[PDB]
Order: C-alpha cells, then structure tokens, then sequence
C-alpha cells in the first residue's frame, strides 16, 4: 500500500466521492469531529482531531486515557503547546496494513474523541 | 563503558507482581459506530488546524 | 512471548553486556541507572517497555499533555496514568517483526531519556 491506494480504498468503504487528487494531508468528518489522516513519518500513516477537553478533568484523569491497551490503535491524548489545543491522535505501520486496517484506525479516533465528551 | 547505557549502570531486575499485572493490561473493546454516523470528505480546513499542519508537516 | 521474544531480549542483553538468564520471563526487568524499566511482548507482535516515572507537581495538565504529541520517532514515549494502580507510567512500543537498528536498544535508551526529562523540575 501506497499512502493513496489506503486513503482511496478507504474512501471507498466510506461511500466518499474519491478526490481527483489525493492531497498529503486527507481530511474526514465523522460526526462533529473534523478527522486528518496523513503519512509522517514515512511509513507510517497518522490519525488525528482536535476534541474538546473537560475542566473538571484533572491531569491523572487525562492522562488515564493514555494507558496502552491490548490494541495498538488506541489513540493518544496530547497538547500542541504552540497552537494552545489538544490533540488526540493513533498511527499505524503503512507497510502492514491490510483492506481494513485504515477503516479500523479512524473508527478507534473518532470513538476516542467521543468519550472525551 | 561496558554495561552501560545514558552514563548509568545497568542491571537485571526481577520484574514484581505490579509490574507483571500492568503488562498484560487490556481493555474490553467497544462496538462499531462509524457506519450508524454522517461521514462527509471535508470540504474546507478550520483556522487552527492549518497552522498545526503547516506547522508540523 | 515466544522464540523471537527470546531471541530480541537475548539479543539486547548481549549488547548490555548482561549474562543471558537460563530462563526469559515475560516481563523482563532492566534497571538502567535509577530508573526501573521493563520489557514484555504486548500484543502478540509489539515489544512494550515502560517505567514508572516522578513526576512534578508544578507541572500542569497542559504541561504533561504535551510531551505526548506525536514527532518523526515513533519510540518517543507516551505519558500516561494507570488508574488501578494509581502510578503515572511512561511507555513506547514498536513492532517485533520491525524492529529499530534490527534491536531493542535504541527503544529502552528512549524510553529512559523520556524518564529523565519528566524527572527535571525546571
């Protein structure tokens, strides 16, 4: 898999228009969370989105979300200091991916957002 | 030199009961969602996110 | 676990001039300096490592979230908190079938360098 034929294909079981041109940097809205999927590093494609936090929420119950699991698609809850925003994210090898592991990905980030919520 | 690793000596550890539970943590899955959802190809890019883009890719 | 777990810790210890143990547990323990580290196959297919880390209490959530956004290394460690325990813990993981400099090396010596920098109290 090329980072095209991946977004292309997951498009496809998404029942999206496929883009005449497959930008670097593909964006997806599930719900009421923008998705971006792209391939940084190389090698490696990339999920995330920008949900909104909790103030009740302290640091250990944000960062509880961050604990791995049996399911390496787990996402990762993070800050982008510079922006001031968070941001939730999950990757994957391009190398290994199979006809639905894309799919799986941006369902285990959308479902990650959500329970932010 | 030898033995070492970020100018520390390294050993072996007998790993604890902790540290042997934690390892094998896992966490019962969740069911689908993304097919029962309003999924649309963006059409446009918010303000914060471009910046984040650009700035990291 | 399995042979390639074996074979990748065994390999790892050769490097660290360690003596091999007559027997691999799953959950290998590494002290490297003062930091207590360990090194297990989870899932099938990942070497995990993870430690415990102290943290500072002058750090807000913003200030912890932040060292887990993503980067070009994919053995940059995650911060997180392991509720049931109540322990922050600190942890990477990479493929076995794929892994870094063909070692595990390269992943522990991240793994400690991210304990180091959470150690720091500005």
């Amino acid at each position: 898999y090329s980072f095209e034929q991946a977004i292309t294909q997951l498009f496809q079981q998404l029942s999206l228009s496929i883009p005449d041109t497959i930008e670097p940097v593909i964006g997806v809205k599930v719900g009421e969370f923008a998705c971006h999927i792209t391939e940084h590093p190389v090698g490696q494609i990339l999920m995330f989105t920008l949900p909104s936090l909790d103030n009740n929420d302290e640091k250990e119950t944000l960062l509880s979300h961050n604990i791995f699991s049996q399911d390496i698609l787990k996402p990762i809850l993070s800050w982008d200091e510079v922006g001031g925003h968070p941001v939730l994210w999950n990757r994957q090898p391009l190398n290994s991916l199979d006809n639905n592991s894309l799919y799986t990905q941006l369902e285990m980030l959308v479902q990650g957002a959500e329970r932010l919520q | 030199s030898v033995g070492e690793m970020s100018g520390r000596s390294v050993s072996q550890q007998t790993s604890d009961q902790y540290a042997n539970n934690l390892a094998g943590r896992t966490e019962s899955p969740q069911g689908s969602s993304l097919a029962s959802r309003i999924i649309e190809r963006l059409s446009s890019v918010a303000h914060s996110v471009i910046g984040f883009i650009q700035r990291m890719f």
